[PDB]
């Protein structure tokens, strides 16, 4: 190559760095931590900071390391006097208008202006004049705006322009009088709205539903992953004793860069509320409160006085893989069969992983130029997936869709609406399939609410000929992708919690059970749940279910516990406990053990690397936390061993593959208990 | 109060001048009297009927500080 | 590897905070064993948890009969490694009322000692003047023991208008309560009979034993940390050194007697020199700064925020300080990682190393002498069990 | 410092220095200039007087 | 024995010209030279006795510490009749997570020095009772508070602690407030340690700036 | 001829020679014999029979040492001989053979939210 890295020197330091760099990249690979204001990773480069000066040989102005770019045999120096006192010159006229807001400001402690003032800045000041006072906007009640503390870093028009793709603020005014904001009084509409705090470096934009609660260093900081979604975004809980306070997002390049999504920023509230703490049993008054002892006798009586084939199970959610397994161990083990999932399609053939995943994976989707939708909206199915698609949109990827027509912030063909569409584009019908036949490495994604269909067999046969036809999976290249919303789908597949045949022939005939177990279960659907019939219930929030039920044992949320989750990809996850149980809650696997003690047969795990030893032995990949494998491939071997499934309930031509995701912010029983989601609702709504 | 004498009955405005902290008293100062002030008196330390936390057995409404909502059938 | 055997002597001396354990073949004392850590409050664990301005009232309690001086050391040994120079003016407050708080310290010290000997009336009429130097530190930090005056980079207030005036007039006649207090004890056949010749020490065992302050003052050495190693204004202060060559209580008391002496005249010194100026380092990225400027500038206000919250970090280093105590040498070594707490941060008392002295010293002595030879020792156990 | 309010100029704390000096073995210690700076005499004492105060730098 | 009061005259000065200019620039040096395998690392510090100097640190194995000091209590040059306290440092990233901390002050010639011997918690360090008499309390201390053991001390028992107190508080693994809680049982009639409970448990406050250039 | 040279077994042997003192002293005539005293010494000893390091088995001994001769003087008051000598002892002998047919996890499940730390 033409030496693709080339060299330079910072403060006599030979540092070799990529072609297109930066001097404030260079002094990153020179290990330096330059003062810096606007510029940011994950946007354009600014360069109206003016923190940024550095000192470079035969030049005799500071020049803008944020912005410079890096020639072969530069000089840069970086501790001169010229250096520091442009720095503290510049922190000067940054606090010479900025209000005294520290003491009401919540964004004191965790401050980069406070911070960097205390580094590169002095002590003292000599402006005594009148400063520019600001007024406060509006924007939603997610973000609480105080305007006057901005410094104008435009970080949130470059990241509105860019990420959400809204481009809804702007910079009005002029000079002094420069003002942020929109001119008119606009809600954010912006799903990813949130991340504009966490961008914002001062104290301008606050989490409204955050302000004035506690500060950063009362928190305690534990890692975790965002289960709202399948996605799985990498995150932290904070939090003052038992009690969560906030949840930020966390650095993820290969899941969610630097994203969370709203529902997933502001849906912890709803820990606070309807929670179960106490087991329950139903006697002739009702619901009264019980020992676990009582419950689990209860239960046990239950559960062994009907047959095997009376007994159904259905995983919720938000259950882990762990309670999952014990829980199909457990009814296993006592003759029964029937499963179900609250994801849907809980009789999906699971036998090749690839079939159910992301093949090209989240990183190696931004590789593709040409990317397909096949009946999926992943704005509101992963709002953190649609903005990396948007930002793989922003340098040349096109992107296809078949089905609803919806906006996805960013311009894109619209093939069709029904399978009709899907099988005239396989036909050669459409020139969509010529521009897939030419590019270099196509790219195909199908969302869940096509596995919901009926007739999905047909879907996923018309989508493996199209592949084919388009050669969408080839030598080195993989564009097949199956997505989901749900984090305990995926689980559940890998673990082969699906029905048998027995249990499906017995719905097929209309059999009804008597005993129905629910794993923190809330959106199952009446024919699955007969009146009249026992409900067992464990979880964690009030809801539906829990109403309905007849025994109820208080679970562990997933803020509480450290259970599995894998992403659709295929990648392995584990949460973290960030605060103790609430009330006498338990374990869930170990809940689970004792009811299989108690009625009689014990599990042969008791400990929780016991029962994820047993996961390993059950599939391999569960023991490779925080990795992923690369899925073998069948070629159409697969697809031809599904044929009967395919002959039988034929393609629906008519229906449109749609999206069954209805309501963004209300999915869960925690979603629907959220206050904060139920005000962006009626927000939403008293705009007409 | 012959009986029951108890420093905690001397007014405020007159305890600088009687700790010697302030040469300042009613009769040769003029103070500035908030709307809210709050007479002194004697100390009901030892009685039934003196402060307890809301969190006390003595209090009008005992107080459950759990910071969640427990869910009822 | 060691049996009991012969039990025959067995003796307990005091759950009540010192307990001793002695050996007599009868009524000489041939072994006495102190048990210590009745007091040991773990605080040096405890200041790793702690900011230093935040560790700061945990050296008012380590001495509580002297506490500026144990300020003083902690503050020279911060400020040290922080590079930073003390105002004149807060280091003629400093030195003056070290002067002071050693003036107490040496009236309680000795007036205890009296009263373990048998003399109850020093105790009370120095108990009066030492009432009037806690007026004195309550008017300049609103605490009487615990004052948390001393600062890195100065002092917390100023000293108020009218104070010298006060420190004057107590300087006026505390020559003559001093005076009254000597002919109870001095010109006595029986407080010499009791203190003269009792618990020896030689200048070879006392250097071999760690003795500071007035106890090596009594064995004919010349030594004053002011003098050889001095701090702050120490240096153009001018005063003798006291000095005897028995190792005598009697001389250890005349010792603290002149030092008393020599402590009046530096306070005059003192009064006599006070300038006019800054009491603080002008640094407010380490010294925090005035009220006033905080509440009308975003700068100071913004280094109240941080220091309060956060303080100024510590670069990486190590470094030991100490400060010519009352009760001897008082040291902190202070081990620096760079954060904004010390990571250790072990104290070195004096009084700790002379209460080791009791069982060569009190061999050949009688239990009428043993709490002769505390009281002499003038020992805090707050320093001494940390 | 009521309106020069540079603080580089006056920055102590951040600008102290440790350096690893020469491995010190291959030195030579000539005890004899030492010994030769030494006074031999009643007289030709001299003795480093006690300093008056500690630094202020002007406050 | 010595500092013995010389001069009945007052003393305007401190020490002499030659030997201060000495033991503050070539002390070091001279250490270096005398014995250089007592020598494994030297560092010149902060001058503990004084602000405006520079005082030497001396790193050596348990080996020869002994006869270290023996040096440095009696060579003519290095007259450190007092030797201040013994202490010691945990520093669990390293190998040896203990750093004993030896202080001397020469009165003859108005300095001092520090020494230090790194060692793990299974290495014995001969003890200095023999060369000093105090070392005996801070050899007790200092086994007290982090187990760091002396070989052929007379009685090495601790001394701070609780008397049926096991473990070592001053070590960084220590938790802050323990493991047992003492409290007074009627049932009993006697005082018993209990598991350690609180009302109300410690909160720990992160203010350490993602920003600072001085952490090490 | 053994393990390290054997000082365990000095040990226990020293501290079987100074126990009968202890018991004359501390009044565990009317409590406990020489043998079941000795049985507690030995099953003090089982907590590090797997040590692998002699140096850690010597202070393990010194610190025995220290804790008997704390023993010795008297230092530790009747309370701590109640505490830990005799009043486990009596609980050893006392809960043998308990009616609870439950497993250790189920136990544990019936206990609390988490498992019990600390005695
Ligand atoms: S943004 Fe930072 S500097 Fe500005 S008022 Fe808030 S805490 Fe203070
Ligand atoms: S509101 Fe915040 S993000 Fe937007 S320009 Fe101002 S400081 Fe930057
Ligand atoms: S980052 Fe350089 S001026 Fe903004």
């Amino acid at each position: 190559p033409p030496s693709d890295h080339l060299e330079v020197f910072v403060n006599e330091q030979p540092v070799k760095i990529p072609k297109g760099s930066s001097v404030l990249q260079a002094c990153d690979a020179a290990g330096i931590d330059i003062p810096r204001f606007c510029y940011h990773q994950r946007l354009s480069i600014a360069g109206n900071c003016r923190m940024c000066l550095v000192e470079v040989e035969k030049v005799p102005k500071p020049v803008a390391s944020c912005a410079m770019p890096a020639g072969p045999g530069m000089k840069i120096k970086t501790e001169t006097p010229m250096v520091k006192k442009a720095r503290e010159g510049v922190m000067e006229f940054l606090l010479i208008n900025h209000p005294l807001d520290c003491p009401i400001c919540d964004q004191g402690g965790e401050c980069d202006l406070q911070d960097q003032a205390m580094i590169f800045g002095s002590d003292r000041s000599r402006f005594v004049e009148a400063k520019r006072a600001v007024e406060d906007k509006n924007l939603g009640p997610l973000v609480k705006t105080v305007m006057t503390r901005c410094i104008q870093c435009t970080r949130c028009v470059r990241f509105a322009s860019e990420v959400a793709g809204t481009a809804e603020l702007g910079v009005t005014g002029r000079g002094r009088d420069s003002e942020i904001g929109t001119y008119v009084e606009k809600l954010m509409g912006s799903e990813l709205s949130g991340n504009v705090v966490d961008l914002c470096p001062v104290g301008a934009l606050t989490s409204k539903p955050y302000a004035f609660t506690a500060r950063s260093w009362e928190l305690k900081g534990t890692e975790s992953i965002d289960v709202s979604d399948g996605l799985g975004a990498n995150i932290r809980v904070d939090a003052r004793g038992t009690e969560v306070m906030r949840i930020l997002p966390r650095l993820n390049e290969a899941v969610n860069e630097e994203w969370l999504s709203d529902k997933g920023r502001y849906q912890y509230d709803g820990l606070k509320h309807q929670r179960l703490d106490k087991p329950m049993v139903k006697g002739p008054k009702g619901l009264q409160v019980a020992t676990w002892q009582d419950a689990l006798g209860a239960a046990a009586a239950a559960l062994t006085s009907a047959a095997p084939g009376e007994v159904r199970g259905i995983a919720g959610k938000l259950a882990d893989a762990e309670s999952m397994v014990a829980l199909m161990d457990l009814l296993r083990g006592l003759g029964a069969g029937d499963l179900a999932h609250e994801g849907g399609f809980s009789d999906m053939p699971a036998d090749v992983r690839s079939t159910y995943t992301a093949n090209t994976t989240v990183q190696g989707l931004e590789q593709s130029d040409l990317v397909l939708l096949v009946g999926t909206n992943p704005r509101w199915e992963s709002p953190v997936f649609n903005a990396r698609l948007r930002k793989m949109f922003l340098d040349g990827t096109q992107v296809g869709l078949v089905g609803a027509p919806v906006d996805l912030t960013y311009k894109y063909e619209h093939v069709g609406s029904d399978p009709a569409a899907l099988a005239a584009l396989a036909a050669g019908q459409h020139p969509f399939l010529e521009r897939l036949k030419k590019a270099a490495r196509p790219a195909v994604v199908v969302g869940p609410g096509v596995l919901r269909r009926a007739d999905r067999e047909a879907v996923m046969k018309a989508v493996h000929e199209l592949c084919g036809k388009a050669g969408v999976v080839k030598e080195g290249w993989n564009g097949f992708n199956v997505i989901h919303d749900t984090a305990s789908r995926v689980a559940a597949l890998d673990m082969g919690f699906g029905p048998s045949a027995a249990a499906r022939a017995r719905r097929a005939q209309g059999a009804q059970p008597k005993v129905v177990y629910l794993l923190g279960s809330d959106d199952y659907s009446e024919e699955d749940v007969p009146e009249g019939a026992f409900v067992i219930y464990q979880g964690h929030h009030g809801d539906r279910g829990a109403s309905r039920a007849n025994v109820v044992l208080p679970g562990a949320a997933y803020t509480e516990k450290s259970g599995l989750y894998v992403n659709f990809e295929g990648r392995v996850q584990q949460t973290r406990a960030a605060v103790p149980l609430v009330g006498d809650a338990r374990e869930d696997w170990a809940i689970l053990r004792a009811l299989s003690e108690v009625v009689g047969k014990r599990l042969p795990y008791d400990s929780h690397a016991a029962v994820r030893a047993r996961l390993a032995g059950i599939a391999p990949h569960f023991a490779n936390i925080d990795a992923v494998q690369t899925p073998v491939w069948l070629n159409g071997e697969y697809v031809k061993g599904v044929e009967a499934l395919a002959k039988a309930a034929p393609l629906q031509p008519s229906a449109p593959l749609t999206s069954t995701i209805s309501n963004f912010y209300m999915t869960d029983a925690i979603s629907r208990a959220s206050r904060t989601m139920a005000k962006c609702i009626q927000a939403r709504q008293q705009t007409k | 109060d012959k009986f029951d004498y108890n420093p905690t009955t001397i007014p405020p405005e007159w305890h600088g001048w009687l700790n010697y902290i302030n040469d300042y008293n009613p009769t040769n100062t003029q103070f500035k009297q908030p709307t809210y002030q709050i007479e002194a008196s004697m100390t009901k330390t030892g009685t039934q009927t003196c402060y307890n936390p809301k969190g006390s057995w003595f209090s009008a409404k005992p107080r459950n500080w759990r910071k969640y909502e427990s869910w009822t059938p | 590897l060691t049996p009991a055997k012969v039990n025959n002597f067995t003796l307990n001396f005091g759950p009540q905070v010192l307990r001793l354990v002695l050996e007599m073949q009868g009524e000489i004392i041939m072994r006495a064993d102190p048990h210590i850590g009745l007091l040991h409050r773990g605080t040096e664990k405890l200041l790793e948890y702690k900011t230093y301005l935040q560790g700061l009232p945990y050296f008012d309690r380590l001495d509580y009969v002297s506490m500026m001086c144990m300020e003083h050391s902690y503050v020279l040994a911060i400020e040290q490694l922080l590079n930073v120079s003390v105002p004149l003016r807060g280091q003629y407050i400093r030195v003056l009322f070290s002067e002071i708080t050693r003036v107490l310290n040496h009236l309680l010290a000795i007036t205890c000692h009296s009263m373990d000997v048998g003399a109850l009336t020093p105790f009370l009429w120095a108990f009066e003047e030492r009432e009037k130097l806690f007026e004195f530190y309550e008017r300049v930090s609103g605490a009487r023991m615990h004052a948390a005056y001393f600062r890195v980079g100065g002092v917390s207030q100023d000293l108020p208008i009218g104070l010298l005036r006060d420190v004057y007039d107590w300087a006026r006649q505390f020559a003559s309560r001093l005076d009254e207090m000597e002919e109870l004890l001095t010109g006595n056949r029986i407080w010499k009979e009791r203190t003269v010749d009792v618990g020896t020490i030689t200048a070879q065992m006392a250097w071999d034993w760690g003795c500071s302050g007035p106890i090596l003052r009594a064995s004919g050495i010349d030594w004053d940390l002011r003098k050889t190693q001095p701090y702050d204004a120490y240096g153009k202060m001018q005063f003798n050194v006291p000095i005897a060559g028995h190792g005598d209580c009697y001389d250890r008391y005349l010792v603290r007697l002149q030092e008393m002496r020599e402590s009046l005249r530096i306070i005059y010194q003192c009064l006599n020199e006070m300038p006019d100026g800054l009491y603080k380092s002008p640094d407010g990225k380490v010294c925090p700064p005035s009220r006033s400027t905080m509440k009308q500038s975003m700068e100071a206000l913004i280094h109240h925020f941080k220091l309060y919250t956060e303080g100024f970090h510590v670069p990486a280093g190590e470094t030991y300080r100490a400060v010519e105590a009352p009760k001897g040498e008082f040291g902190v070594y202070l081990v620096s990682r760079g954060g904004n707490r010390p990571y250790r941060c072990k104290i070195r008392s004096p009084g700790y190393a002379h209460l080791q002295m009791t069982d060569v010293i009190s061999r050949g002595a009688m239990l009428a002498d043993v709490v002769t030879i505390i009281g002499t020792l003038d020992v805090v156990f707050g320093e001494i069990d940390r | 410092l009521v309106y020069d309010i540079k603080y580089f100029v006056r920055d102590y704390r951040r600008n102290n220095k440790y350096t690893a000096r020469t491995v010190d073995a291959k030195t030579t210690f000539d005890f004899d200039k030492l010994y030769a700076g030494m006074p031999t005499k009643p007289e030709q004492v001299k003795n480093v007087t006690r300093p008056l105060i500690m630094p202020t730098r002007g406050y | 024995g010595y500092a013995y009061a010389r001069k009945t005259t007052d003393k305007d000065y401190i020490a002499s010209e030659h030997m201060q200019a000495f033991g503050n620039t070539q002390l070091t040096d001279y250490i270096i030279k005398t014995v250089p395998k007592f020598v494994k690392m030297a560092v010149t510090g902060p001058a503990q006795s004084s602000v405006l100097y520079q005082e030497p640190t001396i790193y050596t194995t348990p080996e020869s510490l002994v006869p270290l000091m023996v040096f440095l209590r009696d060579h003519t040059n290095t007259q450190f009749k007092c030797l201040l306290d013994v202490t010691a440092v945990d520093f669990p990233e390293r190998a040896a997570r203990f750093e004993v901390v030896y202080h001397l002050l020469s009165p003859r010639w108005n300095n001092r020095i520090r020494v230090k011997v790194c060692v793990d918690e299974v290495t014995a360090v001969p003890t200095l009772c023999k060369v000093f008499n105090t070392a005996n309390w801070f050899e007790r201390e200092t086994w007290d508070m982090f187990g760091v053991f002396f070989s052929g001390h007379p009685d090495l028992r601790r001394i701070l602690t609780d008397y049926g107190f096991t473990g070592h508080p001053l070590r960084k693994d220590f938790p802050m407030t323990g493991y047992q809680e003492v409290r007074y049982d009627y049932g009993k009639k006697r005082v018993v340690s209990e598991p350690l409970e609180l009302t109300q448990e410690f909160r720990y406050f992160d203010f350490n700036s993602p920003w600072e250039t001085l952490n090490r | 001829k053994r393990l390290f040279g054997g000082a365990a077994r000095h040990f226990y042997f020293e501290i079987c020679r100074c126990l009968p003192f202890i018991q004359r002293l501390h009044k565990m005539e009317e409590m406990v014999s020489l043998k079941e005293l000795r049985a507690i010494v030995k099953e003090k000893f089982k907590e590090y029979k797997d040590v692998k390091d002699g140096r850690v088995v010597d202070l393990l001994i010194f610190k025995g040492r220290e804790e008997i001769e704390t023993y010795l003087l008297m230092h530790k008051q009747r309370h701590h001989v109640v505490t830990e000598v005799v009043e486990p002892y009596y609980a050893k002998q006392r809960a043998v053979k308990k009616v609870t047919t439950n497993s250790p996890f189920l136990d544990s499940f019936l206990s609390s939210g988490y498992a019990a730390i600390g005695v």
